[PDB]
């Protein structure tokens, strides 16, 4: 009777991310796609409620999601921030979802160094690119230019559901499964 | 165990003899000490030297940085003359030293040094911290040029690391003027 | 002889959301509810004794509820406060039950900030709208106005079991299962 | 070291010349010690000059506004001299020496900021703090600018992140006055 | 093997609440209780060592005895304190037993306040109020009035288990299952 | 850091000018010294003007109160002068000045505030501590109403959350009687 | 059903490597190669996220990946540092793979000493060693020679992507399974 | 509990009569209490004797060399009394005295010493410290080999490991001239 | 499935010490050792990574090794150093092997004592005895002498793969199972 | 409660009746202070003798040597006078006084002991700790065996571990020559 | 806070009138200055009588025995005043006062007690700790037993637990001579 019910929650071939993003949360996820990939090529939908974390660690998921074939949905609930946000654009515009209640954060990433210049000026270089290569994927899943969201994620942008659904972080607000 | 003779306490006695004791870490507390030190002996006669004795490891660049620009500002030659160790902020201060009168003893460790720092927040505030740090270390090595002879290349290249140096070596480098040995 | 000890947990079609609201326990609701709903279209319990806490994670197991096919209805136990209110308020008003000893809060959300104006600008502008979506969604469900759920939750409002059935937040109030 | 030189202490022994060192971070005792100086120094001799020698790193925005407006209440002269660090609340004040009395040595750096701070509560608690010290945001850029001959929004432009300056720049902003070399 | 093993746990209708009443162990003692009932309407002891704890815990395990159809039967042992009384007060006179060396307190509830006089006086009303609830709730399972209950629990009021019987707390003091 | 100038202090020997400084958070010790301070300078001359500088975040609202009753105990008119920030119990100091003497910096930040306490313990206890708390906002809301000049409600409702003014403001609403801006 | 559940996981031939690299990791990594080369000979891949760490558990992983007969193939995905480089050179240039959002990172290895002059010298001498080992380490995987390899893990050196492509690293990005 | 004596302090006292006393860990504070004392005592007598008393474990090798460069350069004969512990830098401090000037009471425990150390960071920062120390080292060797009359090898395996000896083991390894026993 | 599965973990007769060596590792070693015994009697192989630490734990793994009947045979890898050293060295020198990124490391003991001299003195001839129980032990299992260990070891030690090799301690370096 | 008596404090004011009060753990600072003193009141008047009061559980053996060498050091006959608790190092002080001048008060604890100390590191190091403190030991007993007159075999087996004795015992032992009751 | 009235502060003015306040814990600390008051005084005027005031919780039995044997040392007599509190050490001291010289104020405390220790270590270790603190036990009780005429049983049976006393009942026990009210 076991057998009739993680059989059921594999059935679903839904992925829970909801906290904060890290190396772990990262095994999770890619051992679950990897799981649900092997079994069949249907679609997989991914709850995120997460305010970011690691930012490597998020480029894992957001990579493996686009990595195996079958099409992945997102439904952004709670909140969806920094890390969180580049894993919920990874899926195709078409299949970005939110629940009403979330918002959206998206913001230059963050860190520190102590040293030498020589080793502060390398790890600036190091965040200066970091900072371009997350705008550039923001950009492009959006539909904003590079400029747009450059300007933006100055600060900490914080953004309403329907304003997200605007900004072209999400898609459709849904409220049902339909039902 | 600080011993007073006469009423004067030790560091007090000799100040009276014209002779600044910096032996510790530099901070902005102990910046303002010898600052406020060169400044009273300066006003209290402007023709007679001053002699600063350097035994530190550095510390804060700015707080080095007020002593250096008090000891440029002082109508007095300040003297200095490394003891023990003088590293980072220390070296710098004793490189800075009047023309002819910078001494070390003869077992003084010298050492040579790139700035260190942090940078804490978001990629534009690492930027901002990392920018920063970088002009002030060509300064640094600008002023050390100057000091030593040294081309500005030579000094860049010979303060990447921690280059720790003997008095007769700091002394052929231009860093000081000579070694004292005895006191005649 | 587990085969009929699980099933029989099963059957139930109840979930306990017992104590803090954090991420980790919208993981747990989340997956019990999706699990309970790919089983049938059967109604489904929810015991609630909450004090509350992160207010997303609050908003994820209301949405959740929301979400699934099956009727949901709460029964308040203890107490429901903050987050768990909103929790609560996921369920239609004839679905929304409470034990005789439950007393109820709502309030307007709390937080902190430090940096730059700018930063602490930007994080008020952001629980001011927080404070207006949650009093929106407290107005909706309880038939209340969003200007008296915005005076109300100035300062912490508790209600007692009978208060909060006059409030909207309660419908009915049980001792026993009938 | 606290050396002292005759009982007189060091710091006292430059006060008696009218000298005043700010020379840490600014809180509410730095400011009640500065200011009592400042006072004491008016009291003395309203016709000659005070000389304030800032090396801070800026503190509470309250403690030097106290500093601030006693600068301003005394008859005498205040000329600021910056060594080493002036920043924040340290270079605010270094601004505000009287006209044409306001120095930097060759090599101290200056830094101008937006005011931080912090705030926690309710909503409304929150929204109480953002407003205040957005309210002070504004009338600091307001006093630099006129400080500085800037125009108010170059002013903020220029305080939304740390802003480090070397004395010749700051000279240039309008910060100071001449940088002093020799005596 | 395990199979007539935890079937003979389950065969007891055996509950057990020791030690600090938390939600946690609000949880847990609900899903045990909700998993009985479901198996049949037969009685259920409940065996209670408890110092008390978290009132509004307390309260959800006092309401769910209530709830649940079978008839629940409760034995004091160790001690039974504070929030502990009120869920040994849940059961019917006729079915709360006392072990031999057992003791019973019962006490006016505790909590603590910080901020201003607003929210002080707020929190202030509220324990008022559950000092209120929880004495009324005690007077009317033990049969004393509540002006007796509410002078009582000035301080910590000590029973020895036949004083607790005496006051109407414990209906009967067993040594032996019979 | 604290000069001793001539031997003096420096707050010495503001106090020999009748001036006191209030510049720090108010605690019993604090309100000992300020109580001292204005029980010494009337028992010296109960006929000339004392002058109370209040840069002050608050603190115990009973160590204030000393200072208040102590205020109005001493023949001598205290003059207050808010400076930088008077907040809680600052501000009521400030306000509590001699009439037509009490003033503020043009920049000093002037809040005003409901009480802020704590309560622990049984139901009993916690109805002592509110019970007791409200008895304080009430007098403190009574003497305000009576100091500046609005009604009751008034201040009740402008106390209820932190509520900060300008000098201007604080002048405007009574807490104080004018700006002092230049020695003049 | 739990039976073609970690059949699945197991018929992935699929190794995750994430986080800091230690002792703990080389022995779940060690166990997870030596229970795939004793099921078949068919591929194994390697999903690398690792900062780095110990350099000798660095060192087990790397040379028990060439171990074992299966032909390895590495992913690097979101980083690969220090000790995770030299894991993730161990396997052959052709089987060297990395997702689109990594950066990658060489640098000469690091540590502590206290003790007398001695004790110091004799951990410099193993440190400088250590240095050489893993520079023709990366200078032999990579195509580089050893003198450019020695100067350029004087500092951190930091490589996108495509710079670690062209530096010999990554010999092919990918996007997804083809 | 340092009692005065007739406005001086006890070690005040002392000092009045050229004594110094190194009765502590050895630290960039240290060094310079007992450097100003020796530069004091020489500029008002360079013809009389100075009494160093050294009761020290030891510790910064760098501070210690400014006490021993200071010792050279002062005019004055530094006469060195070892009681209780002379370790490591106390001991090298020691054997620095003046040639037939070194004394150690019967019952002082003398103990030479390999330097200590650390080195944290990259393998180029490792190696910059272990070259660093073992210079140290070396050059530390070189001036014990002079002061003993032993060969440098001699030192070095002597060093290696904490060798602990009595007065009279320090007497005839060189290290002190004499043991003092009474009063001249 | 579980079924071929440890069935495979088991078949392979391997055993992974890596880590520090302590009490809990000798146990979990021990009990492996034993299983593995009472199986069969065909060779066990045992890859070490191990700093080293508790002397008396690495006896025990040591003599448990020459306890069972099967042959052991040992791999190095990553590093060997102290306790790690005599576990290693438990195996027949034919049977000694390494890896070829590993380090290897002998020193003498270390500890500390604090008390009367009396209490010191005693644990000195303690740790002399060691000291010499040890190096006789790698001497022997090395080929080295007595007095060679004995002077190599008056500090840490470090050797090379192949000054293993050269010093007996290795018998052979290996990258593949050929 | 450290009190002052007329510019005296009152241990200042007994150092002028050449009392000195050993009322501590001995450490490297109390033994340079208590040698100080020592070594003062022998130059200021070497035929008076001093009284040397000990109330001290003990300390560090190398500290106590200290004071123990510049006792016998000192041309003047140092009294000691044991009050409360003379343990370890201080008992062996308190042996180490004046024939015919070491006293305890009456109820005066006297306590007798092996050294003790600590060994960190390799066996070699360990080793060479024990061989340390165990030669500490035997000199230790040999100086008190010579000290009370009883064999060394007596004292090795009595301070085997922690040994109490009353006054009497003590003098009994040898450790001390008599116990003073009055001022007579 | 220690005030002061003219360089002397108010416990050194209080010494000039042979008063000593033992007013805190005794530790070897206490202890070397309450010794060092008694010596000094007696030094001055062998004549005139101390003022031992007495308000302490006790402490370190040594230490306290330190004080106790220099109370009998000198040649004045040491008035011993208990007020607030004497407890263990404290009580043991008020009782050592000079006979018919022995007082405390009239809600002044008195707690006795058998000695406090511990004991670490092996068994043979414990033991001597044991024996040890069992012979001070009984060399206490012995005194007391003189100080109070009290035979030795009573004060062993007394001292078994925390035994607590009114002035009035200290009197009738023994340890005190008289109750002082007033001046
Ligand atoms: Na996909
Ligand atoms: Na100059
Ligand atoms: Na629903
Ligand atoms: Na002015
Ligand atoms: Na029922
Ligand atoms: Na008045
Ligand atoms: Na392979
Ligand atoms: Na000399
Ligand atoms: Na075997
Ligand atoms: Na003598
Ligand atoms: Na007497």
């Amino acid at each position: 009777i076991t057998n009739i019910l993680t059989q059921k929650l594999i059935d679903t071939r839904t992925v829970l991310i909801y906290g904060e993003i890290n190396q772990e949360l990262a095994e999770d996820v890619s051992k679950q796609l990897l799981l649900l990939e092997s079994i069949s090529n249907d679609p997989i939908t991914i709850f995120i409620n997460s305010q970011g974390g690691h930012v490597e660690a998020g480029d894992t998921i957001h990579d493996m999601i686009k990595f195996i074939k079958p099409t992945v949905k997102v439904v952004g609930t709670g909140w969806v921030a920094s890390a969180g946000i580049t894993i919920y654009l990874a899926a195709e515009k078409e299949n970005r979802f939110s629940l009403p209640n979330t918002r959206y954060m998206i913001h230059q990433p963050a860190g520190g160094v102590q040293g030498q210049s020589t080793e502060i000026e390398i790890e600036a270089k190091e965040i200066i690119r970091m900072r371009e290569r997350i705008n550039r994927l923001i950009a492009e899943a959006t539909g904003q230019s590079y400029e747009q969201i450059s300007k933006d994620t100055d600060r900490n942008f914080w953004l309403s559901v329907n304003e997200a659904k605007d900004y072209g972080i999400v898609n459709e607000i849904i409220e049902n499964r339909d039902g | 165990l600080i011993p007073t003779v006469i009423a004067y306490d030790i560091y007090s006695r000799l100040l009276k003899d014209r002779i600044i004791m910096l032996g510790s870490a530099i901070d902005d507390n102990v910046a303002n000490s010898i600052v406020s030190q060169l400044l009273f002996l300066d006003a209290q006669d402007p023709e007679k030297d001053i002699f600063l004795y350097i035994n530190s490891p550095g510390g804060s660049i700015s707080a080095g940085m007020a002593i250096y620009d008090t000891m440029n500002f002082v109508k007095a030659d300040v003297q200095t003359i490394g003891m023990g160790m003088a590293a980072s902020m220390g070296s710098f201060l004793l490189t800075a030293g009047a023309n002819g009168k910078r001494f070390a003893l003869p077992n003084a460790e010298i050492m040579i040094h790139q700035p260190l720092g942090g940078a804490q927040g978001q990629a534009t505030e690492i930027e901002i911290a990392a920018r920063h740090i970088l002009k002030i270390k060509e300064r640094m090595n600008t002023i050390m040029a100057e000091k030593t002879g040294q081309p500005y290349e030579v000094i860049a290249r010979d303060t990447d690391r921690d280059n720790f140096m003997t008095a007769q070596e700091a002394k052929d480098y231009g860093l000081i003027d000579d070694i004292i040995i005895n006191k005649s």
